[PDB]
C-alpha cells in the first residue's frame, strides 16, 4: 500500500566532461517476490534520455505518453526536443495529474544539440524540479545512492571514469537495498555517440 | 440580399447591420461633448424633455458607471441601459479579481471587444449606440475613449458625438490649433464645465437655460453628474461674461 | 435566446468560391497598406496610422502589436477583427505552448494557431470570417528570423518581403526591385520607409507612421538584471523621434 | 427589402420594424393609466364589457409586484402576465439578496432590460404591452411607463392603449392646473373620470372601470385595490362630469 | 400572409398569424357549451364520430374532484394541457393540503399556452376549454383559448355555430344563474342552451356529453344511457 | 427564427448528389496538381505550387506535402488551412494507435479513420464540408508501399499512380499510358515532373514551384525514409531529368 | 526559510537554497525566488511543486494582463488573483508566499497562506525557518532602513535560518525591488557553506566494474 | 482576536486588538481586523482569516455593484449580504463577523452574524475568543448615547480587559469612527491600555 516502493528499482544519472551518464537496475517485483530481471527503466526521445523508477504500470505509462508528446512535437517543430524543453514538458504533465499523481521518481539526462552542454534533472511524482549539475538519483536506494554519489564523485570525469563511478555508486547502493538490484544498464551519453553497458552484479 | 439582414460581408466587404446600427445612434436628436481639463474631464450631453408628462429627473443619457468612470450614450435608451448595466458589471468584476479600479480605456476596450463580437455573431445584433467614457486615470490622467457599434475605439482630445457632431468637432480643433496644447488650460472643472457649454453654444448656434443641459465632471477619485442648480450657476458665470 | 446559429455561413457557391472568404479578402483590399521586410540580422513591419479624427491620440491605438517578446504583428482591414486576434494570439501563445515547455513559441508554430483560430471561423456555426490579413515577423533559436502573411482563410505563406491592403499591388513591385538577400536591418528599415512613402496621401512623419522591428535582444528593456541568459525581448517599437531620424536621411 | 420580417434586425433608418409593429398591437388594446399624487400612485384600467356573460368585478387586470408595486398593461394581456411574472421573480431575488423590498427605479430597470433583451435576437418577437407601473419606496412615489423597445422614463402622469391621445390630453391639464401636487383620493377620482372620458374612443362596448392605489398616507405604502364605497364614490364623479 | 410563418413574428397591424390559425382549430371544432348557478356548473359537449362505425370523440376530462373542462380543436393538446393542470392540483393538494382554486388554475393554463405565442420553433396550442368547477368561493366556469386569454363567465360555448348557444345564454342569463341546489335543472337550461348550436341533427344517447360539479357533488361525467333522461 | 439562413450543407439534389461536396471538388479542381506514383521499392509525391512570387521565402515553406508519422506523408489539394486541422487530427490518430497496440499504425487504417470524419461532415451537423483532396504516401509491414485519395465526399480507393487538383484527367492520360509495373522509384520520380511538365498552365517547369517528396527503403536495411526535397535538391533532380 | 523587508525606496526578498525530502537534502542550492513579473518577485515556502506552479500561472496571467491593459502589472493584482486561487482549493494546494514588488502605485510587501489569507507588513519570515528569521527581524528592524541595511538584515535574517533550522542552509538568494530602476536579482549573493576539500580522491581504477555486454544506442533517424 | 462594535450619540465605533496567531506563534501583531465594505459601512473579523477577508472581498464586490445601480446602501442590506453567504455556505465556514454601519436617515447600527449565519440588530456587540472574558464588564458598563469620549473609553477598557487574560489577543488597539463628520481611525499602543 505505498506505490513508490510495491515494484522496487532505482536510476543515478552523472555529468562529466562533454558527457552524461544514466543507470538504472533490472528488478520489477510484487513486494518479496522478485518477478521479472528485465525491466529497464531507461527510455529515450532522439537524442534525450528518461529514466522512471516507481509504480511499474506508471513507469510504462509515461513512457508511452512521452514518446506520443516528443513524437507530435518533432512532427511540428521539424527538430528532436532539448533536454531543458523535455524537462518542462516533464514538470507540466506530472503537475496536470496533481490530485491523482503517477507514482514516480523521473530523471532526465541528454547534452543540448546546440550548446554542447550537458543536462540532467530529477522531479517528484507531482512535477518539482530539482535540476543539479553533479547527479540526481531516483527509487527505493534513494538515501543509499545519494550517500554513494556524495562521496564518489568528482567534477569533470572522462567518460570511461565517469562509467567507473555511476556503476559502483549504482552498484554498492543496490547491494544495501532488497527491491533493488537484479542487473544494472549504464548509457555513456556524448556529444554524438552513446555506449549501453549491462552490468554484472550480484543476483539476490 | 440577407448579406443585409445578418453581420455577414457584402459583395464590396461591407456589414450594413453595423452601419445601420450607427444611424441609431442619432435617433435621440442629442448631440453630445467631452473635453480635458489639467485636473479633471467634463462631458456634456443635450437634455430634450419633449412630453409635459414626463418626470424630467429620470430622463438622462450620462451614466455613473464606477466611482471614477462616467459614461454618456448617444444612442436609444433601452440600449444605453444594456450598455450601462454590463459597464458597472464589468468594472466591479475587474475591481474584486485584480485588486485596482478598472482604468478608462481598458473599460473602454473591453466594451469594444463585446461590440466586435456583434459584428462577428449573427445571433446577436450591434447596439444602436455610441459609448463616451471618462475619468481621471490614476496612470494617464484627464482621459475620454469612445466606442461605437463597429467595436472601434480610441482616446481623445476632446469629442462630440451625435447630428451636428461635425460642427462642434470642427469648432474645437479650431480652438486645439490656437490653444497649441492637449488640453483645456484651466484649473478647476466650474471653469471647464464654463468652456464646454460656450463652445457647444457658439458650434450650435443655440442659447441653453438650465433644463436644456446634463453635464458630467470626472476628478481624481470620484465622477458626478450636475444638478439643474450646479448647471444654473454655471450658466450665470458665462452670461456675465 | 441562446445562438440558434450551429449551422455554417461560408459555403461552396456552384463555382468553388467560399463567397464569404472572398468578400473578406475585398474588405482587406479596402484597408490601409501594411508591409513587412526581412533584413540578414532582423525584420521590419511598417503601416500608416490613418487617424479617424484629427482630435484623437493615434499613439492610444496600436497597429503593431508585441504578440510574444520576440513576436510582432501588423494588419490591414478591419481593426477591431484585428485587436480581438492580438488578445487571443497572445493567451494561446501561453495555454497551448509556454505553460507546457515554459519558453515562447518559435515564430512559424504561432502563426499556424492564429490561423487555425481564423479557419474556425470560416467553418463553425453562426460566424463570419475575420475581415483582416495579418503580417507576423518573429525571431526564435533554431529558425531565425521569419516573416508570415495569414489571409482571412487561414491559409499562411513565409515571406522575404511583401505588402497587403489599398497599394499592396504597387509596394510589392517597389519592394522586388530593392531586396536582396544581404540586407542590414537599417538597410531594411530605409526601404520600408520609401516603399510607405507611395502609398500615404497627407502628411509623413513618426506620429502618421507606425514600424516595429524584430532584431538585437535588449536587455535594457528586460527590467531586471542577475539571469545572464535572459538578455530580453527583440520586438521593438521604434518611437516617433527614431522613425524621423531616418526621414532626415530619406 | 424585408426588413420588417425578423426581430433585432436594423432597416437602412436604424429602425426596429418588428418593434414598431408591437405597438400597433398595444394601440390596439383597451385604455390603460396612471396618476403620481402627493404621497402615491394611482391606476385604471378600461375593461370592454365583450358581453353580459362576463361576470362583473371577477376579470381582474391590475396586478400586484411584491407588496408595494402595482402593474397594469394595455396590448396583448398574456405578454403583461409573462412580464409581472418575470417582474415577480426579480423583486423575490432582490429583496432574498439585500432584505429592503426592491425601489421602483430599480425594478423599472429590471423590467426594462428584459423587455430591451426580447428586441436582440430573431429566436423571441418583441413584448405586446405598454406597462404602467409603480409605488412607494424610502424616496416617495414614483410612476413609470415601459414600451415593447424597452425604453421607460419616469411621469407625472401616463396612459396608453386605444384612448392614449384622450387621455394624455385630460392628464396634461391635470399637471398645469395642480402644480404644488394632487391628493390620493383626488387622484382616484380623476382616474375614473379620464377612463370615462379617453372610453369615447372606443364606445361600441359599454366598459367596467377598475382603480387600484399605493399612498403612504391611504393604504401605508401598500398596493390596494379601490372596492365598495370609494369606487362608486369615483364612479359617481366621473358620470357627472360627462354630462 | 408574409408575417404567419411562425409564432416569434408580429404583422404589420401587430398580429400573430399563427396565433390566429390556432384559434381557427377551435372554429372548426364539435359545439360544447359551460354555464353556472351559485351551488353547480355544468359542461354540456356535442361529441363528433368519425363516420357510423366509430365512437364519438370524448369531449370532456376531469381535473380533480372538484374540476374539469371541455375541449374543441386539437383533442392532443387538450390531453397536454389537462395533463398539466392534474399536476398543478395534485401539486397544490400534497404540499399545502389545499384545492387549487379555479382562477388560479386559469392564470397557470394562460402562462403556459402564452411561452409557446413568443418562442421560435414552438407552436400555439391548437384547443380551447371550458373549465368547470367548486372551489373555496363557490361554481365557477373558465373559458381558455390558446392566445393565452381566459376569461370568468355564468355561462358560454366554443366550437361550431357556437354563437347560436351564446346568444341564447345571454337571453337566459338571470333565469340559470339561480337554478340553486337543483342538478337536473341546470342540466336541461344546458341541453336547451346546445340546441341553438345544432343543424340538420338533434341530440342522440350517445352523441350527447354532460359534466356536473357543485356543494356535495364531485365532478362526474355522465355519457350513454345515463344522459337518455335529459333530451 | 434562424432556419430563413440556413444553407442546408447536408442534403441531397433531385439527382441523389451533395451539392456542398460537388461545389467542394469544383474548388479542388482550381489547386496546383499533386501527383502520386508507387513504384516496387517506393512511392513519389510531386506537387505544383500556387503560381509563386519572387519573393516567397521557397525552402521555409510547405504548402502541399505534409508528414503524418514517420511512414506516411500526404500531398494536399485545395484549402490548406482545411488540410492543416485534418492533418492535425491524423497525426494524433497515428500516435492514440502507437500508445495502444505498440505498433506504428497501418496506412489503410488511418485513411480510413480521415475519410470517416470527412463523411460526418456531409451527414450531420450542418457545417460546410472540408475543401481537401488528399494523396496519402506510406508504408507498412502488411501491405508495404500504398497510395490512397480521399475527396470531401468521405470516399478513399487505392493508387499505383493518381493525381489531385489541376488538369487531373490530363495528367491520368499520361500517367495510364507511361507507368509500368515494374517500374523502379527513379523511374516514377522522372515520370511525375515529365507529368506536371506538360499539364502545367504555366511557360516553364522551375525549382522554386515545385514540392517533391519520397518514401524508400534507401537506408539501412529493411527500414524506410521519407525525404521532403529542398530547393536544391529539386533543383538537381529538374536537370538529371532534363526539364531544365 | 524566506524574508521581506520594506525599505525607504522599495523592498528586499532574500531565501536560502535547500531543498529536503524528509530529512534528506534533495538540492543543495535551489532558487526558491521567483519572477512572477519583471518588478514583482515571489518567494515560496511549503509544497515545492505547488509555489512553482501558482507562481507561473499569475506570471502568465499577469503578463496577459499587462498586455491587455496597456499598463505595468500591479502587485495587489498578483496578490488578488494568488489568493482567490488559492481559497478556491480550500488549502490543498501548499503554497505559502511572500510576495514583494514596485509599481506605479509604489513598493509593496505580502505574505500569502495556503488557505488564502494575506497580511500587509514592512518585514515578514516564512517557512520552517521564519521563527530563527523572525528573531534577527524583531531584533535589528528600524523604520527608514536604507538598501544597504535591508539587505544586511534580510541576509542576517536567513543566516539565523541557515544555521539554527535543519529545514534551511547553503547560500543566501536576495532580489533588491528598488522604486524606478529595475530589480537586482543577487543568486548566491552569500556563500558560507562550501564545502571543504575531501581527504582523498574516490576516482577508480578502469576496468574496476564488471561488463556483461556493450553496444551503440542509435539516437539519430 | 477580540472585537466590538459600539452605537453612540453621534453614530457608532469599532473596535479591535491587532493579533493573529498559529497555535502559540503570534504569526502578525499588527493585523488589520477593521475592514470597509463601503464608505460608512465597515465589519469587525473573527474566525478564519482566510474565510472571512474571501467573504469581506465578495461583500465589497456586491455593494459597491449597488451602489452603481441603486446608490447607498442601507447597514441592514450590508448585514443580509454577509448573512447570505456565511448562512448559504455554513459548513465551509468559519466566520464570525460584526457589521457596523451609519445612513444618514438610520444613525449607528450593529448586526452581529455568529457562526450559524443567524442575523441579531443590537445596541452594542463583542466577539472573537477575547469577548467571554469581558461580557460581565460590557454589560455592566454599557448605556445607550454615550459621547464620542465615553465610548473610546468603553471599548479600550473592554479589549484592554479581553487582551489581558486572552493569549489569543493582543498587540494595538485599532478603532474606526462612523459619524455623519466622515471617518476616523484611532489607534491605542500597549504602553497605554496596559495599565488602565
Ligand atoms: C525556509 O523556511 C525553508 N525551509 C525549507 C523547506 C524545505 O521547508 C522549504 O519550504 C522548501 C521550499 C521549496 C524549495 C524548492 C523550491 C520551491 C520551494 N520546501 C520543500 O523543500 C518541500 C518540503 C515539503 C513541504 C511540504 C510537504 O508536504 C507534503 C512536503 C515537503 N519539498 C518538497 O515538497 C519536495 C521537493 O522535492 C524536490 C525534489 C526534486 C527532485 C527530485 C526529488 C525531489 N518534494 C516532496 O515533498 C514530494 N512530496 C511527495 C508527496 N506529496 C504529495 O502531495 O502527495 C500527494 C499524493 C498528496 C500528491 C507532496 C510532495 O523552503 C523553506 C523556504
Ligand atoms: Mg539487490
Ligand atoms: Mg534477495
Ligand atoms: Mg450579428
Ligand atoms: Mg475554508
Ligand atoms: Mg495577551
Amino acid at each position: 500500500s505505498d506505490p513508490s516502493s510495491i515494484n522496487g528499482g532505482i536510476v543515478v544519472a552523472m555529468t562529466g566532461k562533454d558527457c552524461v551518464a544514466i543507470a538504472c537496475d533490472l528488478r520489477l517485483g510484487s513486494q518479496s517476490l522478485g518477478v521479472s530481471n528485465k525491466f529497464e527503466k531507461i527510455f529515450h526521445y532522439g537524442h534525450v534520455f528518461l529514466g522512471i523508477t516507481g509504480l511499474a504500470t506508471d513507469v510504462t505509462t509515461l513512457n508511452e505518453m512521452f514518446r506520443y508528446k516528443t513524437n507530435l512535437y518533432k512532427l511540428k517543430e521539424e527538430r528532436a526536443i532539448e533536454p531543458e524543453t523535455f524537462t518542462q514538458l516533464v514538470s507540466s504533465s506530472l503537475y496536470e495529474r496533481r490530485f491523482g499523481p503517477y507514482f514516480v521518481g523521473p530523471v532526465v539526462a541528454g547534452i543540448n544539440s546546440k550548446s554542447g552542454k550537458p543536462f540532467i534533472a530529477g522531479f517528484d511524482l507531482i512535477g518539482c524540479i530539482d535540476e543539479a549539475k553533479d547527479f540526481i538519483v531516483s527509487g527505493t536506494a534513494s538515501d543509499q545512492l545519494f550517500g554513494m554519489c556524495e562521496s564518489l564523485y568528482e567534477p569533470n570525469l572522462e567518460p570511461e571514469d565517469l562509467f567507473e563511478t555511476i556503476s559502483q555508486a549504482l552498484l554498492n547502493a543496490a547491494d544495501r537495498d532488497a527491491l533493488s538490484g537484479w542487473g544494472a544498464v549504464v548509457y555513456i551519453i556524448k556529444k554524438d555517440e552513446v555506449v549501453k553497458r549491462y552490468l554484472k552484479m550480484r543476483q539476490d | 440580399g440577407y448579406d443585409r439582414h445578418i453581420t455577414i460581408f457584402s459583395p464590396e466587404g461591407r456589414l450594413y447591420q453595423v452601419e445601420y446600427a450607427f444611424k441609431a445612434t442619432n435617433q435621440t436628436n442629442i448631440n453630445s461633448l467631452a473635453v480635458r481639463g489639467k485636473d479633471c474631464t467634463v462631458v456634456i450631453s443635450q437634455k430634450k424633455v419633449p412630453d409635459k408628462l414626463l418626470d424630467p429627473t429620470t430622463v438622462s443619457y450620462i451614466f455613473c458607471i464606477s466611482r471614477t468612470i462616467g459614461m454618456v450614450v448617444n444612442g436609444p435608451i433601452p440600449d444605453a441601459r444594456n450598455a450601462a448595466l454590463r459597464a458597472k458589471a464589468e468594472a466591479a468584476e475587474f475591481r474584486y479579481k485584480y485588486g485596482y479600479d478598472m482604468p478608462c480605456d481598458v473599460l473602454a476596450k473591453r466594451m469594444a471587444n463585446l461590440s466586435q463580437i456583434y459584428t462577428q455573431r449573427a445571433y446577436m445584433r450591434p447596439l444602436g449606440v455610441i459609448l463616451t467614457f471618462v475619468s481621471v486615470d490614476e496612470e494617464l490622467g484627464p482621459s475620454i475613449y469612445k466606442t461605437d457599434p463597429a467595436g472601434y475605439y480610441v482616446g481623445y482630445k476632446a469629442t462630440a458625438t451625435g447630428p451636428k457632431q461635425q460642427e462642434i468637432t470642427t469648432n474645437l480643433e479650431n480652438h486645439f490649433k490656437k490653444s497649441k496644447i492637449d488640453h483645456i488650460n484651466e484649473e478647476s472643472w466650474e471653469k471647464v464645465v464654463e468652456f464646454a457649454i460656450t463652445h457647444m453654444i457658439d458650434a450650435l448656434g443655440t442659447e441653453f437655460s438650465k433644463n436644456d443641459l446634463e453635464v458630467g465632471v470626472a476628478t481624481k477619485d470620484k465622477f458626478f453628474t450636475l444638478s439643474a442648480e450646479n448647471i444654473e450657476e454655471r450658466l450665470v458665470a458665462i452670461a456675465e461674461q | 435566446m441562446t445562438d440558434r446559429y450551429s449551422f455554417s455561413l461560408t459555403t461552396f457557391s456552384p463555382s468553388g468560391k467560399l463567397g464569404q472568404i472572398d468578400y473578406a479578402l475585398t474588405a482587406v483590399k479596402q484597408g490601409v497598406t501594411s508591409l513587412g521586410i526581412k533584413a540578414t540580422n532582423g525584420v521590419v513591419i511598417a503601416t500608416e496610422k490613418k487617424s479617424s479624427s484629427p482630435l484623437a491620440m493615434s499613439e492610444t491605438l496600436s497597429k503593431v502589436s508585441l504578440l510574444t517578446p520576440d513576436i510582432g504583428a501588423v494588419y490591414s482591414g478591419m481593426g477591431p477583427d484585428y485587436r480581438v486576434l492580438v488578445d487571443k494570439s497572445r493567451k494561446v501563445a501561453h495555454t497551448s505552448y509556454k505553460r507546457i515547455y515554459g519558453e515562447y513559441p518559435p515564430t512559424k508554430l504561432l502563426v499556424s494557431e492564429v490561423a487555425k483560430i481564423m479557419q474556425e471561423a470560416t467553418q463553425s456555426g453562426g460566424v463570419r470570417p475575420f475581415g483582416v490579413s495579418l503580417l507576423i515577423a518573429g525571431h526564435d533559436e533554431f529558425n531565425g528570423f521569419s516573416l508570415y502573411q495569414v489571409d482571412p482563410s487561414g491559409s499562411y505563406f513565409p515571406w522575404k518581403a511583401t505588402a497587403i491592403g489599398k497599394g499592396s499591388v504597387a509596394a510589392k513591385t517597389f519592394l522586388e526591385k530593392r531586396w536582396n538577400d544581404e540586407l542590414e536591418l537599417e538597410d531594411a528599415i530605409h526601404i520600408a520607409l520609401l516603399t510607405l512613402k507611395e502609398s500615404v496621401e497627407g502628411e509623413f512623419n513618426g506620429d502618421t507612421i507606425e514600424l516595429a522591428i524584430i532584431g538585437d535582444e535588449n536587455p535594457d528593456l528586460l527590467g531586471y538584471t542577475g539571469i545572464p541568459t535572459d538578455k530580453g525581448p527583440r520586438f521593438r517599437k521604434l518611437t516617433s523621434q527614431e522613425i524621423n531620424d531616418r526621414l532626415e536621411a530619406l | 427589402t424585408g426588413y420588417d420580417l425578423s426581430n433585432s434586425v436594423f432597416s437602412p433608418d436604424g429602425r426596429n420594424f418588428q418593434v414598431e409593429y408591437a405597438v400597433k398591437a398595444v394601440e390596439n388594446g383597451t385604455t390603460s393609466i396612471g396618476i403620481k399624487c402627493n404621497d402615491g400612485v394611482v391606476f385604471a384600467v378600461e375593461k370592454l364589457i365583450t358581453s353580459k356573460l362576463l361576470v362583473p368585478q371577477k376579470n381582474v387586470k391590475i396586478q400586484v409586484v411584491d407588496r408595494h408595486i402595482g402593474c397594469v398593461y394595455s396590448g396583448l394581456i398574456p405578454d403583461g402576465r409573462h412580464l409581472v411574472n418575470r417582474g415577480r421573480e426579480e423583486a423575490a431575488s432582490f429583496k432574498k439578496l439585500y432584505k429592503t423590498p426592491i425601489p421602483i427605479p430599480a425594478f423599472a430597470d429590471r423590467l426594462g432590460q428584459y423587455v430591451q433583451a426580447h428586441t436582440l435576437y430573431n429566436s423571441v418577437r418583441p413584448f405586446g404591452v405598454s406597462t404602467i407601473f409603480g409605488g412607494v419606496d424610502k424616496n416617495g412615489a414614483h410612476l413609470y411607463m415601459l414600451e415593447p423597445s424597452g425604453s421607460y422614463w419616469g411621469y407625472k402622469g401616463a396612459a396608453t392603449g386605444k384612448g392614449r391621445q384622450s387621455a394624455k390630453a385630460e392628464l396634461e391639464k391635470l399637471v398645469d392646473h395642480h402644480p404644488e401636487g394632487l391628493s390620493a383620493r383626488e387622484a382616484v377620482k380623476q382616474a375614473a373620470k379620464i377612463i370615462y372620458l379617453a372610453h369615447e374612443d372606443n364606445k361600441e362596448k359599454d366598459f367596467e372601470l377598475e382603480i387600484s392605489w399605493c399612498s403612504l398616507s391611504e393604504t401605508n405604502g401598500l398596493h390596494k385595490f379601490v372596492k365598495g364605497d370609494l369606487l362608486q364614490e369615483a364612479i359617481d364623479f366621473a358620470q357627472k362630469e360627462i354630462n | 400572409n408574409n408575417y404567419d410563418g411562425d409564432t416569434v413574428t408580429f404583422s404589420p397591424t401587430g398580429r400573430l398569424f399563427q396565433v390566429e390559425y390556432a384559434l381557427e382549430a377551435i372554429k372548426q371544432g364539435s359545439v360544447t357549451v359551460g354555464l353556472r348557478s351559485n351551488t353547480h356548473a355544468v359542461l354540456v359537449a356535442l361529441k363528433r364520430n368519425a363516420d357510423e362505425l366509430s365512437s364519438y370523440q370524448k369531449k370532456i376530462i376531469k381535473c380533480d374532484e372538484h374540476m374539469g373542462l371541455s375541449l374543441a380543436g386539437l383533442a392532443p393538446d387538450a390531453r397536454v394541457l389537462s395533463n398539466y393542470l392534474r399536476q398543478q392540483c395534485n401539486y397544490s393538494s400534497l404540499v399545502f393540503n389545499r384545492k387549487l382554486a379555479v382562477e388560479r388554475a386559469g392564470h397557470l393554463l394562460c402562462d403556459k399556452a402564452q411561452k409557446n405565442t413568443q418562442s421560435y420553433g414552438g407552436r400555439p396550442y391548437g384547443v380551447g376549454l371550458l373549465i368547470i368547477g367548486y372551489d373555496k368561493s363557490g361554481a365557477h366556469l373558465l373559458e381558455f383559448q390558446p392566445s393565452g386569454n381566459v376569461t370568468e363567465l355564468y355561462g358560454t360555448a366554443i366550437g361550431a355555430r357556437s354563437q347560436g348557444a351564446k346568444t341564447y345564454l345571454e337571453r337566459t342569463l338571470d333565469t340559470f344563474i339561480k337554478i340553486d341546489g337543483n342538478p337536473d335543472e341546470l342540466i336541461k337550461a344546458g341541453v336547451e342552451a346546445i340546441s341553438q348550436s345544432l343543424r340538420d341533427e338533434s341530440l342522440t344517447v350517445d352523441n350527447l356529453s354532460i359534466a356536473i360539479v357543485g356543494k356535495d357533488t364531485p365532478f362526474t361525467i355522465y355519457d350513454g344511457e345515463a344522459v337518455a333522461k335529459y333530451i | 427564427g434562424s432556419r430563413r439562413y440556413d444553407s442546408r450543407t447536408t442534403i441531397f439534389s433531385p439527382e441523389g448528389r451533395l451539392y456542398q461536396v460537388e461545389y467542394a471538388l469544383e474548388s479542388i479542381s482550381h489547386a496546383g496538381t499533386a501527383i502520386g506514383i508507387m513504384a516496387s521499392d517506393g512511392i513519389v509525391l510531386a506537387a505544383e505550387r500556387k503560381v509563386t512570387s519572387t519573393l516567397l521565402e521557397q525552402d521555409t515553406s510547405t504548402e502541399k506535402l505534409y508528414k503524418l508519422n514517420d511512414k506516411i506523408a500526404v500531398a494536399v489539394a485545395g484549402l490548406t488551412a482545411d488540410a492543416e486541422i485534418l492533418i492535425n487530427t491524423a497525426r494524433i490518430h497515428a500516435q492514440n494507435y502507437l500508445k495502444t497496440y505498440n505498433e506504428d499504425i497501418p496506412v489503410e487504417i488511418l485513411v480510413r479513420r480521415l475519410s470517416d470524419i470527412k463523411q460526418g461532415y456531409t451527414q450531420h451537423g450542418g457545417l460546410r464540408p472540408f475543401g481537401v483532396s488528399f494523396i496519402y504516401a506510406g508504408y507498412d509491414d502488411r501491405y508495404g508501399y500504398q497510395l490512397y485519395t480521399s475527396n470531401p465526399s468521405g470516399n478513399y480507393t487505392g493508387w499505383k499512380a493518381i493525381s489531385v487538383g489541376a488538369n487531373t484527367s490530363a495528367a491520368q492520360t499520361l500517367l495510364q499510358m507511361d507507368y509500368k509495373d515494374d517500374m523502379k522509384v527513379d523511374d516514377a520520380i522522372e515520370l511525375a515532373l515529365k507529368t506536371l511538365s506538360k499539364t502545367t498552365d504555366s511557360s516553364a517547369l522551375t525549382y522554386d514551384r515545385l514540392e517533391f517528396a519520397t518514401i524508400r527503403k534507401g537506408a539501412n536495411d529493411g527500414e524506410v525514409y521519407q525525404k521532403i526535397f529542398k530547393p536544391q535538391e529539386i533543383k538537381d533532380i529538374l536537370v538529371k531529368t532534363g526539364i531544365t | 526559510t524566506i524574508v521581506g523587508v520594506k525599505f525607504n525606496n522599495g523592498v528586499v526578498i532574500a531565501a536560502d537554497t535547500r531543498s529536503t525530502q524528509g530529512p534528506i537534502v534533495a538540492d543543495k542550492n535551489c532558487a526558491k525566488l521567483h519572477r512572477i513579473s519583471p518588478k514583482i518577485w515571489c518567494a515560496g515556502a511549503g509544497t515545492a511543486a505547488d509555489t512553482e506552479a501558482v507562481t507561473q500561472l499569475i506570471g502568465s496571467n499577469i503578463e496577459l494582463h499587462s498586455l491587455y491593459t496597456s499598463r505595468e502589472p500591479r502587485v495587489v493584482s498578483a496578490l488578488q488573483m494568488l489568493k482567490q486561487h488559492l481559497f478556491k482549493y480550500q488549502g490543498h494546494i501548499g503554497a505559502y508566499l511572500i510576495v514583494a514588488g514596485v509599481d506605479p502605485t509604489g513598493s509593496h510587501l505580502f505574505s500569502i497562506h495556503a488557505h488564502g489569507s494575506t497580511d500587509v507588513g514592512y518585514y515578514l519570515s516564512l517557512g520552517s525557518g521564519s521563527l530563527a528569521a523572525m528573531a534577527v527581524l524583531e531584533s535589528h528592524w528600524k523604520q527608514d532602513l536604507t538598501k544597504e541595511e535591508a539587505i544586511k538584515l534580510a541576509s542576517d535574517a536567513i543566516q539565523a535560518g541557515i544555521w539554527n533550522d535543519l529545514g534551511s542552509g547553503s547560500n543566501v538568494d536576495v532580489c533588491v525591488m528598488e522604486i524606478g530602476k529595475d530589480a537586482e536579482y543577487l543568486r548566491n549573493y552569500l556563500t558560507p557553506n562550501v564545502r571543504e576539500e575531501k581527504q582523498k580522491s574516490y576516482k577508480f581504477p578502469r576496468g574496476t566494474t564488471a561488463v556483461l555486454k556493450e553496444s551503440i544506442v542509435n539516437i539519430c533517424d | 482576536t477580540s472585537i466590538m462594535a459600539v452605537t453612540f450619540k453621534d453614530g457608532v465605533i469599532l473596535g479591535a486588538d491587532s493579533r493573529t496567531t498559529t497555535g502559540a506563534y503570534i504569526a502578525n501583531r499588527v493585523t488589520d481586523k477593521l475592514t470597509r465594505v463601503h464608505d460608512k459601512i465597515w465589519c469587525c473579523r473573527s474566525g478564519s482569516a482566510a474565510d472571512t477577508q474571501a467573504i469581506a472581498d465578495i461583500v465589497q464586490y456586491h455593494l459597491e455593484l449597488y451602489t452603481s445601480q441603486y446608490g447607498t446602501p442601507s447597514t441592514e442590506t450590508a448585514a443580509s449580504v454577509f448573512k447570505e453567504l456565511c448562512y448559504e455556505n455554513k459548513d465551509n465556514l468559519t466566520a464570525g463577523i460584526i457589521v457596523a454601519g451609519y445612513d444618514d436617515k438610520n444613525k449607528g447600527e450593529v448586526y452581529t452574524i455568529p457562526l450559524g449565519g443567524s442575523v441579531h440588530k443590537l445596541p452594542y456587540a463583542i466577539a472573537g475568543s477575547g469577548s467571554t472574558f469581558i461580557y460581565g464588564y460590557c454589560d455592566k458598563n454599557f448605556r445607550e448615547n454615550m459621547s464620542k469620549e465615553e465610548t473610546v473609553d468603553f471599548i479600550k477598557h473592554s479589549l484592554s480587559q479581553a487582551i489581558k487574560w486572552d493569549g489569543s489577543s493582543g498587540g494595538v488597539i485599532r478603532m474606526v469612527v462612523l459619524t455623519a463628520a466622515g471617518v476616523e481611525r484611532l489607534i491605542f499602543y500597549p504602553d497605554e491600555y496596559e495599565q488602565l
